[PDB]
RNA sequence: GGGGCAGAAAAUUGGGUACCG
RNA sequence: GACUUAAUGUCACGGUACCCAAUUUUCUGCCCCG
């Protein structure tokens, strides 16, 4: 009778942190106390245990595997371990055998959806054929209650998943009040292959998914049931990936005040589908071209709505500094409201539109589709009206660019072959951008990049030619994050020039000496302070300074000025004399980003948190050059402004890559961020 | 056609591995994970037997990289012939893929060798990677290879049976640290072998060309790592004994039950341990403590008869029989087994279950992503290669952790904390603890860098896995092999201010002063500035020091090595390869290195001249130098300061319960430790004072739990998720040489509340350091701050400062009798300006109550009463139990605290003897077994111990507030715990409450909230001047004998009196005109000679309270002063009148949690009588308050009032009767002997029980 | 006619930690 | 010459056994009748 009244107080104790009102920071240290007294009644009583506390241990188990966390990109192994103990604990209740007869139904259910997770989370140890046996088992000691039970619905609906008829149960299942959307369409789609009433589930599934975060599980089931479904080849999964982007859109413009949302894995892969869905209602075939128009419109909508936030790690958001304190009050905010969503689903100002861009310019938006391997690039042209998309392949351009980051990061000036070949290599594989049906000649070009495409120069690539061409020499490059950065009406409104310099080592000497830096905050030695003293909206800013760039967190990415510096956050509260204000930086880029080692990179400069706080441009370079060439930029910006940098690029040498491939290494580091 | 035989030989412990082929090898995760050790298989059945090798492949790799980097060094050439880039790639279409796939860059050239490969003609490269041969991929023929490599073999030097796994190898539990929170992520396990003995291997190489002859020859000389070692490669042309020491402790085991003394048992097992440190003469030549003189019983342990004989000879016997395994070994398995048995017989064994896993991660493969990256360097690049040989020297006690014995097994305790040792039991720093320090100051350096990902396809490009890529360390050993130092350590539990149930725990630690070897390595074209700040900033120099924290336990300050004798040399690699291939880099001969002289060098090796000092570096003094910030000061101790060991102390001669803490200090310049050690106040002590300070000023301490906790105290002081932002040192006394006899021994007793003697067993020493108010101690302390602190935690640091020097938390033990009192502190001119400002910026009062004393005894006869020297108190025998127990948690703000400045005058001559010397003055020349003593002095400086002040006012206390019996012995003669009631009972835990006497002034379970410290004499004339005596003060006392309660309680059938008291008398006279008759007719063993100090005299001596209650305050007040005429009794001779003293209250301060407060005269009028309601409250029958209304409190007073102290001739004869007539000391007609007065006829026991119960009652006419 | 006591009682370990697409 | 490698491709020198805890609480060197 101990064993009774430990095992009622461990029960009491989960089923209060079993309650959807219990905060999950209280809820980890209840349910580890349970565990914990559990387990001490294990110890104490190692092989003499009944099967109703053993299958509290389970229950344990599960509750514990619900509140780990990922921390990262990958499924920690202590959830996989912790599904691994509960099944093990179940199996000894198991092999206790000849109990009560509602003792096998808790038993065998706990065991299944310990397997359920087991094999949602790690399909290699926890196989599809050993579930079926196992879920298959279940319904044979009678787990087949709907309406008391919610598991039963999820053994059921991963059943008829698995492939076996259940065209017995469909009845029983669809009239219970626990059953929700999705597990209705996959009832009518699995088992009685109605395509028409699966279609309004799954409508009403998508309608319900607006207002859930990113977190809950409802995201991951809804994804994957549209991969299943593009699996199979049905015709239903193109409107239900553009469907659940939409809702997927909503719902991440309601973050909180940053550009951030939450990481799950699929995230991308539903993109990745949803892209594809407006593709294949684009190549095949329309009769009409204005509704073709706009499939290609809906594409570089998709790629700019992906490329808006960046998606930061758990990691990374409990390790956030703190700062501006109303907004760190948001911010914990997001991230309790996305921890407690998650641990839910199992305890139960003005964006210019796309076609607002100045006569004579040439927008090019690029995707990285990681499901087809392919490389997307979309044009708009606003002389002709016209929209337009090419592919191209992206393995080898990673392997080249790979190749000159390594060449670079131990032999910085002495790449430069590596840099005319990387060069070569973006020539060859976008062979569009020298045609002059996608891009008109003579007509400025911005590009808003994808992925590892941000880090390679587009400005200077090399035409597949003997005499090959560079591409600076016929257009006007400028570049953006996103095209949710571009904004209208610069408004520099003044005419003072702003100096800042903290390093001593580059000789800035006759810069700093000249007549033409205005009469505020002009440095040497200067400070974070310094830099959110600006009173209003000067002309041109330069910021000389080192730059530091933080492997995880991109707000803790600072530039480095006296007494700390100044980081991405600081910059993006503390700044506010800059609208309409050209910037030249003097750190690279490469020590403002850290050096990436997969495909995909979401990842923002200061230069991003430059445009968001209102600065009209920012002209930097993408990797170290001396301080000669950077003196030069800012001598010749100073005589003269309005000028175009591909006027100065084509004039300083850059066209001699044959010859001089250092000057060619010198030339075409610099680029223009921002959108005029 | 024709082949080479290679020794491979070991410099490093290299790491080993269990053998699987190629999918039985994906079955397991170290097999994956260690693929590029030595492999280990079984021989034979039964799992115990096997062999290791190296197989060729590995050796194969390691050769073809380094061909790969001399053919990149000189221009894709060597001796003129070219060689071209090679292949690395393989299609996927035609063969399959060489069974290990390579993430690390390819170092490529210009290619011109004028032709392309093909099998007919191929350049060296190519037919060195065995391109063009007949066999690749499927082995069927040893022969066709135009290059082939066979297998290593263990080059076993003498042949024997099959060699064993737990010979050879040794596990070892490996880390990862996490950067931002200073904590472990995951840890992994490896097997390290030996190399001394095991650290040559034997194989083949045949090649069937002679075209890449010499370029083969010349790279194998150039691989410098092999399987997680430095390496050179060249070619040629107790087990019975552990059995009776079980049984043995066995019978010791057995022995100590049959005694009722298992749990001594524990203790023996560490004292035995603590034999290590000593020689095998402490058991040969008898140097274990013995007992005290002329005592049947002897040591406290070390005479227990096991067998018949005691343990020490038991121990000599054990000694004798196991002469050949050393004594090292003996003293640590008899030890272990002692444990072992204790614990079987104790009944718990340690479980240590672990849920939710076991947090071992060995990294994993991701199919595709198959890439080749080449890297080509410049044509005028210059390559170099710098190595800087130099020493770490330990400025602290060190620790590097391991796991306990008997988990450190391949092929499947007594201490919780060991320490890494070698197989010859010296101290070893690994490599890999030094690499990632090194990497933690490299990211520190650099600003950024990247936590380590373990399962990776593209190499990280951060810049600090750049420059540790070229990086090679070697593991030091030093040449010290004595034994670890013990260090114990527990935990405090804020509520009651005792020790937490199973908080005691023990680390090894290393001697400070030891001395290992250092080298890096690094090759590259340019030497880099974070690496030389990282130098600069672990290496010393005058004024600063070093700063390299290696090891575990660094928030005790424990692992701070600083780096010396640095000669950095370089190496060019592109003129004078040859040298290098010749003298093998200089590895395994880098100790010659540093007593090499200048003419001495090799050709190739010069030394290094551009290396920048600390002020020229960019990185250093703006990322390393503001890392942590020193605050270094002296603790002034002007009291005695007991830390104590009492392991040691049991294991020392001069037998001694508690003596003070020392270390061992290493000196480098002779290769002993040190003649004398170092008293020191622990890191761990302070670190602790500390934390309480600041938890307790806060109100952090309060809190029931701290996991996931973001408090100041848990922000600045470290948690279960963090690392703590500032690291505490020893406090090592630095005057110790100004003393003569730096220890003093200080002697205690406990006096039962009934008979008014001493109890039994316990009595009891301490041997404190001495400390003294004209001579204090002094102990300089040091703490390392990170920066990140605000003001706010700065403030709070220095507010701890300020309360340490304000004396509100002393040091060491026996706090509550005036040990460890601080004095004062002193704050160096090397601490920050900040920290500075903030811990720089930081009358007659009479009592006037009139007793009216017994009138009828004196005030009507004058001088012809006799009255027993004497009485007891009855009290009503309810006493009043609170279990509300206020807690040290916390500064309350309604409760009050501060320190009460106190002044006492002595009425009569006062005895406080000092023990310390039995000979004291002189006089044991003339006859022996005559004790005479000195007064109590530390120094010279006459003082009075605060455990009398603190007894004496404990036991007016107790009395005053009906509280129980606090010291009582239950004993012979049923027995008295039997007549004594319930509720006078000794309070046992803090169920049932505490009484007053016991909430004020502590339990065994609760800590005392006053503190009694020394008092120190100021004025007035010193030693009452007696002209027959051999000094002219210290006159001579009678016998003392012991008193017996069957005179007070006879006739079963009658209860115990209540507590015993002492009358005020000026009875010292009749001693002091009696000093011709003491000498005679009194034996000279039995009487003693005492120092007295005369009528008149002032001592001075300070209260220190916390969380005291109005009332508390009040009635603590009242005992310090009654009143006028009534005193107190301390000392020596309280039945023949000595030691009569009054106590004054010359001030009264009190603070709040930020001054100093003087509380004038009304408001302690104002505590007192709130301290009377609370005594008027407690007696059930409900102004300037009347003491004598309450009834207990006039008899209390009556005892305690003084009759000559206003004038008076009131002069009263006090006196024991003399048994027997014809006895000597008889008065003349008197009828006054315990023979006429306890027979029952004359005195009727109920009257003599009334006598000895009515305070000041006459007893010769016996009224 | 004579000396006793010379240490006693607790705590002797508890927990924590698995970034890497 | 088996035990015991596969050969045109092994970053494991790719990873500090790391973090948290005051040897401390209570005790008058004291004392008379078989
Ligand atoms: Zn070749
Ligand atoms: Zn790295
Ligand atoms: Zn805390
Ligand atoms: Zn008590």
């Amino acid at each position: 009778t101990r064993e009774d009244i430990d095992r009622k107080e461990a029960e009491r104790l989960l089923d209060e942190a079993f309650n959807p009102r219990t905060k999950p920071v209280d809820r980890k240290k209840i349910i580890n106390s349970a565990l914990k007294i559990l387990i001490g009644l294990y110890k104490e009583k190692k092989d003499d245990l009944t099967s109703a506390s053993f299958i509290s241990i389970a229950r344990a188990y599960y509750l514990v595997s619900i509140t780990i966390l990922p921390k990262g990109t990958t499924i920690p192994e202590k959830k996989k371990e912790a599904l691994r103990k509960g099944i093990e604990f179940i199996d000894r209740a198991i092999n206790k055998f000849n109990g009560s007869i509602l003792d096998s139904q808790r038993a065998f259910r706990i065991k299944s959806v310990l397997s359920i997770e087991f094999n949602r989370i790690d399909r290699e140890k926890c196989d599809n054929i050993k579930l079926k046996n196992l879920l298959n088992e279940a319904v044979d000691k009678g787990c087949t209650d709907f309406d008391t039970y919610e598991w039963d619905i999820q053994i059921a609906i991963r059943l008829c998943e698995l492939g076996v008829d259940m065209e017995g149960h469909f009845d029983n299942l669809i009239k219970s009040n626990k059953a929700n959307d999705l597990q209705k369409a996959k009832a009518y789609y699995f088992i009685k292959k109605d395509d028409h009433k699966a279609k309004e589930h799954m409508d009403k599934c998508t309608a319900s998914l607006k207002y859930t975060p990113c977190s809950h599980r409802l995201w991951d089931e809804t994804v994957g049931f549209i991969e299943r479904l593009k699996g199979d080849s049905s015709t239903l999964w193109r409107d239900f990936a553009i469907k659940t982007y939409r809702s997927c859109r909503v719902q991440e413009k309601e973050t909180g005040t940053l550009r951030l949302r939450w990481y799950w894995s699929r995230h991308r892969v539903l993109y990745d589908m949803a892209f594809l869905a407006v593709k294949e209602q684009a190549d095949d075939e329309e009769p009409d071209v204005n509704v073709k128009q706009a499939k290609i419109k809906k594409l570089a909508e998709i790629s700019d709505s992906l490329k808006s936030r960046f998606s930061l790690r758990l990691s990374d958001m409990e390790k956030m500094p703190k700062s501006d304190d109303e907004s760190n009050h948001e911010f914990k905010k997001f991230l309790d409201k996305c921890v407690t969503a998650y641990q839910d689903g199992y305890v139960i100002a003005k964006l210019l539109e796309l076609t607002q861009v100045p006569e004579g310019w040439v927008v090019v938006h690029f995707y990285l589709n990681k499901l087809e391997g392919m490389g997307n690039a979309i044009v708009f042209d606003k002389c002709a009206n016209s929209w337009q998309y090419k592919e191209f392949q992206y393995k080898e351009l990673f392997e080249v660019f790979l190749t000159w980051q390594a060449n670079y990061n131990l032999y910085k000036e002495n790449a430069a072959e590596h840099l005319v070949t990387l060069c070569k290599k973006i020539g060859e594989t976008m062979p569009f951008l020298f045609c002059d049906n996608f891009i008109p000649n003579g007509k400025d070009v911005l590009f808003v990049p994808h992925d590892f495409l941000h880090r390679l120069p587009l400005h200077g690539s090399i035409e597949n030619k003997t005499n090959g061409k560079l591409f600076l020499e016929n257009h006007s490059c400028c570049y953006l994050p996103a095209w949710s950065f571009a904004s209208e009406k610069e408004a520099s409104t003044s005419d003072e020039y702003v100096l800042l310099k903290n390093f001593d080592q580059g000789h800035f000497e006759t810069l700093q000496n000249n007549q033409i830096w205005g009469t505020q905050s002009v440095k040497d030695g200067a400070s974070s302070d310094d830099l959110e003293n600006i009173r209003n909206n000067p002309r041109l800013l330069t910021i000389l300074c080192h730059g530091e760039a933080n492997m995880s967190n991109p707000f803790r990415s600072m530039l480095k000025l006296a007494n700390g510096g100044i980081t991405y956050l600081e910059i993006l509260n503390s700044v506010k004399g800059l609208k309409g204000s050209q910037v030249i930086l003097g750190a690279c880029e490469t020590d403002l980003v850290p050096p990436l080692s997969d495909v995909m990179d979401e990842h923002y400069s200061v230069a991003t948190a430059l445009l968001l706080i209102g600065a009209a441009g920012v002209v930097g370079t993408m990797w170290k050059v001396r301080s000669n060439k950077t003196k030069s930029l800012i001598e010749w910006k100073l005589e003269n402004i309005e000028y175009k940098l591909n006027e100065w690029q084509k004039e300083t040498g850059g066209a001699a890559y044959k010859d001089h491939p250092p000057t060619f290494y010198r030339s075409i580091a610099f680029r223009s961020i921002g959108f005029p | 056609d024709m082949n080479i035989t290679v020794e491979l030989t070991f410099f490093e412990p290299y790491r080993l591995v269990e053998w699987f082929d190629w999918d039985a090898r994906k079955k397991s995760h170290s097999a994956m994970r260690g693929q590029a050790f030595a492999q280990w298989t079984w021989k034979g059945k039964g799992r115990t037997a096997g062999k290791s090798f190296i197989t060729g492949t590995l050796v194969r790799s390691a050769v073809i990289k380094a061909v790969e980097e001399l053919l990149s060094l000189n221009n894709g050439k060597w001796e003129g012939v070219p060689c071209c880039n090679g292949s690395f790639q393989t299609d996927e279409s035609k063969g399959k893929k060489p069974s290990f796939l390579r993430k690390r860059h390819t170092l490529q050239w210009q290619a011109n060798n004028k032709n392309i490969c093909d099998k007919e003609e191929a350049c060296p490269f190519c037919i060195l990677l065995g391109r063009f041969d007949n066999a690749g991929k499927v082995h069927e023929r040893n022969k066709d290879y135009d290059i082939h490599f066979s297998n290593f073999d263990l080059d076993h030097k003498q042949e024997k049976n099959d060699l064993r796994l737990v010979d050879i190898a040794s596990g070892r539990i490996l880390n990862r640290v996490d950067f931002d929170t200073g904590k472990a992520k995951d840890y992994f396990r490896t097997w390290e072998a030996d190399y001394e003995t095991y650290g040559t291997y034997t194989g083949r190489i045949t090649l069937r060309n002679e075209h890449a002859k010499k370029l083969l020859l010349a790279s194998l000389g150039f691989v410098d790592k092999l399987c997680g070692a430095l390496c050179r490669i060249e070619v040629i042309k107790s087990e019975d004994h552990n059995d009776e020491l079980r049984k043995q402790a066995e019978v010791i085991v057995e022995a100590f039950k049959q005694n009722d003394k298992l749990e001594k048992i524990r203790i023996l097992a560490d004292a035995i341990r603590t034999l290590r440190l000593h020689g095998e003469g402490v058991i040969e030549k008898d140097e274990l403590p013995d007992g005290k003189e002329e005592r049947d019983k002897g040591h406290h342990l070390w005479d227990i008869k096991v067998q018949g004989t005691a343990l020490r000879t038991k121990l000599k016997e054990l000694w004798q029989s196991n002469k050949d395994i050393g004594w090292r070994k003996f003293t640590e398995m008899l030890g272990s087994n002692l444990y072992l048995i204790y614990k079987k017989e104790t009944g718990g064994v340690s479980t240590r279950f672990r849920i939710l896993g076991d947090t071992e991660y060995y990294s994993k493969d991701s199919e595709g992503s198959d890439l080749f990256i080449p890297v080509t360097p410049p044509e005028g690049i210059e390559t170099k290669e710098w190595i800087i040989v130099g020493r770490l020297k330990a400025a602290t006690p060190f620790y590097f952790g391991v796991q306990q014995p008997s988990d450190s097994i391949p092929g499947k305790e007594h201490t919780s904390f060991n320490i890494l040792l070698d197989k010859e039991n010296r101290y070893r720093i690994p490599r890999s603890a030094l690499r990632g320090a090194l990497r933690r100051d490299l990211r520190t350096a650099f600003g950024s860098g990247c936590n380590v990902s373990l399962g990776g396809q593209i190499l990280c490009n951060c810049k600090v896995c750049i420059e540790m890529r070229r990086i090679t360390l070697k593991d030091s050993v030093s040449d010290f092999s004595e034994p670890p130092e013990i260090r114990y350590r527990i935990a405090k539990n804020p509520g009651t201010a005792t020790v937490e149930d199973g908080s005691l725990f023990d680390i090894e630690v290393g001697p400070e002063g030891l001395t290992f070897p250092f080298v890096l390595r690094y090759r590259g074209h340019k030497f880099p500035e974070q690496l030389s700040s990282v130098i600069r900033y672990w290496e010393e120099n005058d004024g600063k020091n070093g700063m390299a924290w290696l090891g575990g336990l660094d928030s005790t300050g424990k692992g701070r090595f600083a780096l010396k004798d640095i000669k950095i040399f370089e190496w060019d690699l592109n003129q004078k390869i040859n040298e290098y291939i010749k003298e093998r880099g200089m590895r395994g001969k880098e100790k010659e290195l540093l007593e090499m002289g200048e003419s001495s060098l090799p050709d190739g090796l010069i030394p290094y001249k551009f290396f920048e000092e600390r002020e020229c570096l960019f990185p250093y003094k703006e990322n390393l130098k503001p890392q942590w910030s020193e605050v270094q000061y002296t603790i002034e101790v002007g009291s005695p300061l007991l830390t104590a060991d009492t392991i040691s102390a049991l294991t020392e001669p001069g037998n001694r319960d508690a003596i003070a803490y020392k270390k061992r200090v290493y000196n480098d310049g002779n290769n002993a430790i040190e003649p004398e050690p170092r008293f020191a106040v622990k890191s761990e002590t302070h670190r602790g004072i500390f934390r309480t300070a600041v938890g307790r000023r806060t109100g952090d301490l309060g809190k029931e739990d701290h996991e996931d906790c973001t408090c100041d105290m848990c922000i600045i002081f470290g948690n279960e998720h963090e690392s703590s932002k500032i690291r505490f040192e020893d406090l090592e006394l630095i005057n110790g040489n100004e003393f003569e006899k730096l220890e003093k021994h200080i002697d205690h007793v406990a006096i039962d509340r009934f008979t008014g003697g001493a109890l039994d067993k316990a009595k009891f020493d301490t041997y404190p350091l001495a400390g003294s108010p004209k001579k204090p101690l002094k102990l300089k302390g040091r703490f390392w701050i990170k920066k990140g602190f605000s003001g706010d935690h700065k403030l709070l640091i220095t507010t701890a400062l300020s309360d340490i020097r304000d004396g509100l938390y002393p040091l060491g033990s026996k706090g509550g009798v005036g040990y460890g009192w601080v004095a004062g502190i002193s704050i160096d001119d090397n601490v920050p300006d900040d920290f500075k400002e903030m811990i720089n910026k930081t009358g007659p009062i009479n009592n006037d109550y009139v007793h009216p004393g017994h009138q009828s005894p004196k005030q009507d006869h004058k001088n012809k009463n006799i009255y027993y020297p004497h009485y007891f108190l009855d009290s009503g025998s309810k006493v009043y139990r609170e279990k509300d127990i206020i807690t040290h948690e916390e500064f309350t703000e309604e409760l009050l605290s501060g320190k009460i400045n106190c002044k006492l005058e002595t009425l009569t001559p006062l005895i406080i003897p000092d023990t310390s010397d039995e000979n004291g003055l002189k006089l044991q020349g003339n006859k022996p077994g005559h004790k005479n003593y000195k007064f109590f002095n530390i120094n010279g400086e006459l003082m009075i111990p605060g455990s009398e002040l603190r007894g004496m006012l404990r036991t007016h206390f107790e009395a005053l507030t009906k509280s129980c019996f606090a010291i009582f012995g239950e004993d012979s003669t049923k027995t008295l715990g039997g007549k004594l009631d319930k509720a006078l009972h000794p309070c046992t835990g803090l169920s049932d409450g505490l009484c007053p006497g016991c909430h004020l002034f502590g339990t065994t379970d609760y800590k005392g909230r006053v503190k009694f410290g020394f008092a120190k004499y100021e004025n007035g004339p010193e030693w009452l001047i007696t002209r027959g005596n051999n000094p002219e003060r210290s006159l001579t006392l009678g016998v003392l004998e012991s008193p017996r309660p069957a005179f007070s309680i006879p006739d079963d059938e009658s209860e115990i009196p209540g507590r015993k008291f002492y009358l005020h008398h000026n009875g010292w006279r009749i001693i002091r005109q009696k000093q011709l008759e003491i000498r005679e007719t009194v034996q000279p063993e039995r009487n003693v000679t005492t120092e007295v100090m005369d009528k008149g005299n002032v001592f001075s001596f300070d209260v220190r309270f916390e969380n005291l209650r109005e009332w508390e305050l009040g009635l603590l007040l009242q005992s310090l002063d009654p009143g006028k005429n009534i005193a107190h009794k301390l000392g020596k001779g309280k039945p023949y009148g000595f030691g009569s003293v009054k106590i004054k209250i010359d001030s009264l301060h009190t603070f709040k949690i930020d001054k100093i407060k003087r509380v004038p005269q009304s408001d302690i009028r104002e505590y007192i009588n709130k301290g009377y309601q609370k005594l008027i409250e407690w007696s059930g029958n409900n102004v300037l308050p009347q003491w004598h209304v309450i009834p207990h409190i006039d008899k209390l007073y009556k005892l305690l009032w003084v009759p000559f102290l206003n004038d008076s001739k009131l002069e009263p004869d006090v006196r024991y009767p003399v048994l027997n007539e014809e006895s000597k000391g008889y008065i003349e007609g008197s009828d006054y002997t315990y023979k006429k007065l306890g027979d029952k006829d004359n005195l009727p026991y109920k009257t003599r029980v009334k006598g000895l119960t009515t305070p000041w009652s006459p007893w010769n006419p016996f009224q």
